[PDB]
RNA sequence: AACCCAGAGCUAGCUGGUUCUCCCCGAAAUGCGUUGAGGCGCAGCAGUUGACUGGACAUCUAGGGGUAAAGCACUGUUUCG
RNA sequence: GGCCAGUGAGACGAUGGGGGAUAAGCUUCAUCGUCGAGAGGGAAACAGCCCGGAUCACCAGCUAAGGCCCCUAAAUGACCGCUCAGUGAUAAAGGAGGUAGGGGUGCAGAGACAGCCAGGAGGUUUGCCUAGAAGCAGCCACCCUUGAAAGAGUGCGUAAUAGCUCACUGAUCGAGCGCUCUUGCGCCGAAGAUGAACGGGGCUAAGCGGUCUGCCGAAGCUGUGGGAUGUAAAAAAACAU
RNA sequence: UCGGAGAGAGGCUCGGUGAAAUAGACAUGUCUGUGAAGAUGCGGACUACCUGCACCUGGACAGAAAGACCCUAUGAAGCU
RNA sequence: UUCACAUCGACGGGAAGGUUUGGCACCUCGAUGUCGGCUCUUCGCCACCUGGGGCUGUAGUAUGUUCCAAGGGUUGGGCUGUUCGCCCAUUAAAGCGGUACGUGAGCUGGGUUCAGAACGUCGUGAGACAGUUCGGUCCAUAUCCGGUGUGGGCGUUAGAG
RNA sequence: CGCUGGGUAGCCAAGUGCGGAGCGGAUAACUGCUGAAAGCAUCUAAGUAGUAAGCCCACCCCAAGAUGAGUGCUCUCCUA
């Protein structure tokens, strides 16, 4: 999809509170930043048919990388890095490789931001937790307590409908939390404070970019 | 406008005109305008 | 034993009557609400090429070979194609009702 | 509601192919002249 | 209205089953009667054999009816003046 | 006549009727056809409808019903007309300046049709109804005068006044105009439950009607060559099956 | 209401031992039609790489008991 | 109020639909398990609310009737075995129906269709009542299709991240 | 867990945040503009404009087994 602006990647560190001057409480989530936030590749319409830019993160030892990945980073004279993600845009006229991306230059204060990361993996869960189905009676002779019940009508149609809400794996996928307010910046510790929750546990990767709104930022269709 | 299957003029000023494959009545009185089907 | 065919200027295809707003290209997913109707003109803007492909497919045989015959058809929106090295020729048209 | 459906064998009587055309029913095979008397197909030589 | 053995391979107008080949001909689901109605008997229709016949198809003519249609002269019904 | 079987649940369709609701793929009789016991071809698939009754073989040919844009065999054939609704698959009353015609009828160079301008009175205000209305709540009645044209006045509006406005005539303007039936093809009426569902793809002829000439098309017919049955009693040849 | 957490025995994995009902052959999709009137098996269109594992049962007019309801038999039996 | 058609519309007429009670008795008797409820769906519109309009005997607010529109929504309780239906308090409104009157190899068994017993009634009687009453066993390890998830193999024209 | 009183992480809701945007596109019903056939009139059988919780895109996730199997960067293919 098309992003409204350019974002970065950070790691969840934990969660805490934030007391305002008047005294109001704000449940705030903390996000740290590793060393690498440098641009790796710049894509254009002449070559790839779309405009975007890669971004790497989480520097690591060079021995751990596969040798193809080295040549991709060594082209732009860039340090070794683990992760890579893109940021699709309308114009990439002001970006080059070997370019750092400071978040304080992009997210000053009180700016809405779209967080996205991997959720907690619940595993093979049932219907009551996954699809919020209701439960049967626990007494009065009922045999079915947490079962689904019926999964179809009968001879007509004569088969189970596709996409029937049924058990399976839950969580562990990608999500996006929209319009979260930034509370405070701290360049001394290289950390950022955002109101609200964030998907995943501490140490998880995520991407934060400027909040995209339908009619305001992105091109309508 | 009131709709029916049998549309015809009610008074003298009612005119019958076809628009978009539909027989329609048009008059100065807002009551007397009609539409078939 | 047949041959290849290339189509160009697919978006300039003619259509008689009011089929430009009445002919409904449609498809289905499998759900009880997966029916997606689409007109000629709406499909003419989104993907012009399915118009030619959907028509010829109904005329080709149905089976192993017909699925193999479809790839022999090449269709393009613009007035040019990259298949210059093959040295194609202009196709004849016995019918006289095709040119408006 | 009070009109039956004509579902059984009557569906055949109503829907079977018909011509209903004097110009098409009156037709027949094409007539050509007869060929000359042809020779036989085989003939034995003394052997 | 116990169990075993025997009469007893009881009976079952009811189900099910009934094994190689080729050739020729070829049905009926109708009527009467039945403590009968998803059974049986007779007729009708098959096959096979024998005897006696000359018709069948087509065409024309003759003969008696009381249907369609038509009608209100009878029997009933009915509108107006 | 002898010997000796099975059958005695019928089915849809056509016609003639009955019962039913002039409903039923309903039910019961009569006269026929087919299936039953019947393959093949057409009908998208589909015992009862249409053509036609499979002795067998052929990588031969002509045809029937029915068809000839592609899937899918045969003329993207010809000529005279109709429809623009994807009608072409599916049901009526009723509705209509739809469309292409047809047959009556009326009007017009001593001006028709529409458009714009001018007039659109008075009296026996009849009587009746009403507190009141000259025409306009309304009943009966609808005669007469002046004039080119005007009515016991069409519609609007007023309790009633008043007023607006119509028929009608005068001029302007120059070739057509109106009334009433009617045929063919179509439009609306025409709404259902898993998903185009009407063979499909698609077609403005690749639809509907008329006309001419070719072709495709069955296990039918013809041609060629075998087997068997009956005539029939040996063979053979022949006819029929 | 409105579920949630936890323990134990199974479930799941590995090794060993190792059944059963069932079963015309099965290379076993959906839709809408058709049909003994309710089709994976016929028609048309759509969808669909091959093959496993763990889970859920709508259908296969699933399995199980020659329907125990109703009717038939010039059947059987008990009772009045 | 006068005005047939704002809203009703007698008398009669012409239709569609296949959810009611029925007619026929075509599939199923070597079995197609029932009423209601729980859980879980999914479609239809002849529209209860929500969106947008027309007419009104629409001043306004609020209606009334009707068109487009099925995207979403359509409460919790008292009585009843129930459906239906009445009632309490609310709500934007508390819609009608199809899917074997959706769904029992998914659940419940209160009702109906076994054996016990009793009242009333009928019958001389054994017994009987689509009359009532108390009580009364619902099995099942998923082969295939189908469905929710997760792998492997191979392919994608050298092999890969 | 003998019975009880408390309880971190974890899981969970009753707890805590976020979400549902668009003067974007095309339409239905309706209102229209311009204006013939029919010197008038007519929303239209040329053209064109407003406008629905509906339709399409946009928003979120999956996704080239999309066999139509794509695109781009990088890497490897030794010895005799
Ligand atoms: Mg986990
Ligand atoms: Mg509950
Ligand atoms: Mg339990
Ligand atoms: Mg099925
Ligand atoms: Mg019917
Ligand atoms: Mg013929
Ligand atoms: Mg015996
Ligand atoms: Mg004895
Ligand atoms: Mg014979
Ligand atoms: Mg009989
Ligand atoms: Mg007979
Ligand atoms: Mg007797
Ligand atoms: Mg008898
Ligand atoms: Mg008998
Ligand atoms: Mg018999
Ligand atoms: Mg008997
Ligand atoms: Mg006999
Ligand atoms: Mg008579
Ligand atoms: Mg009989
Ligand atoms: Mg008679
Ligand atoms: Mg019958
Ligand atoms: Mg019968
Ligand atoms: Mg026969
Ligand atoms: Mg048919
Ligand atoms: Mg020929
Ligand atoms: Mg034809
Ligand atoms: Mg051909
Ligand atoms: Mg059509
Ligand atoms: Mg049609
Ligand atoms: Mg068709
Ligand atoms: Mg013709
Ligand atoms: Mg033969
Ligand atoms: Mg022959
Ligand atoms: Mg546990
Ligand atoms: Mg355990
Ligand atoms: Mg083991
Ligand atoms: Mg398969
Ligand atoms: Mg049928
Ligand atoms: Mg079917
Ligand atoms: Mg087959
Ligand atoms: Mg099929
Ligand atoms: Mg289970
Ligand atoms: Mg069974
Ligand atoms: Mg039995
Ligand atoms: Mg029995
Ligand atoms: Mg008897
Ligand atoms: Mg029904
Ligand atoms: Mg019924
Ligand atoms: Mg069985
Ligand atoms: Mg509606
Ligand atoms: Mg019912
Ligand atoms: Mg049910
Ligand atoms: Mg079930
Ligand atoms: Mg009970
Ligand atoms: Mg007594
Ligand atoms: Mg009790
Ligand atoms: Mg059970
Ligand atoms: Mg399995
Ligand atoms: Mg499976
Ligand atoms: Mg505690
Ligand atoms: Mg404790
Ligand atoms: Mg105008
Ligand atoms: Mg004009
Ligand atoms: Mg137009
Ligand atoms: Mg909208
Ligand atoms: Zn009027």
């Amino acid at each position: 999809s098309v992003d409204a602006g350019i974002g970065v990647m950070g790691t969840k560190l934990g969660m805490m509170s934030f007391f305002e001057e008047d005294g109001t409480v704000v449940p705030v989530t903390v996000i740290g930043f590793k060393e690498g936030n440098i641009v790796t590749q710049v894509k254009t319409e002449s070559t790839d048919g779309y405009n975007a830019v890669q971004v790497g993160y989480e520097r690591l030892r060079d021995r751990k990388l596969t040798m193809p990945e080295r040549g991709h980073l060594n082209k732009a004279g860039v340090i070794p890095m683990r992760h890579l993600q893109e940021f699709r845009l309308v114009s990439v006229d002001d970006f080059t490789p070997s370019q750092k991306l400071l978040f304080e230059e992009l997210f000053k204060e009180g700016d809405m931001v779209d967080i996205s990361g991997t959720t907690i993996g619940k595993g093979f869960q049932g219907g009551i937790k996954r699809h919020n189905f209701k439960r049967g009676l626990m007494t009065h002779g009922s045999k079915s307590h947490r079962a689904l019940g019926s999964i179809g009508a009968g001879t007509t149609p004569g088969h189970v409908y596709k996409g029937k809400k049924m058990p399976g794996r839950m969580g562990g996928t990608k999500t996006k939390i929209r319009k979260l307010k930034i509370m405070k910046i701290d360049t001394d510790l290289r950390v950022v404070m955002i109101k609200g929750a964030v998907p995943g546990k501490p140490g998880n990767l995520l991407r934060l970019a400027p909040a995209k709104i339908v009619g305001k930022n992105i091109p309508k269709n | 406008m009131k709709i029916r299957a049998s549309v015809r003029p009610i008074c003298e000023k009612c005119r019958l005109i076809r628009r978009r494959g539909r027989i329609i009545v048009i008059c100065s009185n807002p009551k007397h305008k009609q539409r078939q089907g | 034993m047949g041959a290849f065919v290339i189509v160009v200027n697919a978006d300039k295809v003619a259509v008689s009557g009011k089929k430009r707003t009445q002919k409904l290209y449609r498809r289905h997913s499998g759900r009880p609400g997966g029916l997606k109707e689409e007109t000629f003109d709406q499909l003419q803007k989104r993907i012009p090429e399915r118009i030619i492909e959907h028509a010829v497919r109904g005329m080709l045989p149905k089976g192993r070979l017909g699925r193999y015959l479809f790839n022999h058809l090449k269709v393009y929106k613009g007035a040019e194609h990259p298949h210059q090295a093959q040295q194609p020729i202009d196709l004849p048209l016995r019918d006289k009702r095709i040119r408006v | 509601s009070s009109r039956p459906q004509k579902k059984g064998t009557a569906h055949h009587m109503k829907t079977r192919p018909k011509k209903t055309a004097r110009w098409d029913i009156k037709r027949g095979p094409a007539v050509y002249p007869p060929l000359p008397p042809l020779p036989a197909e085989w003939t034995i030589v003394s052997s």
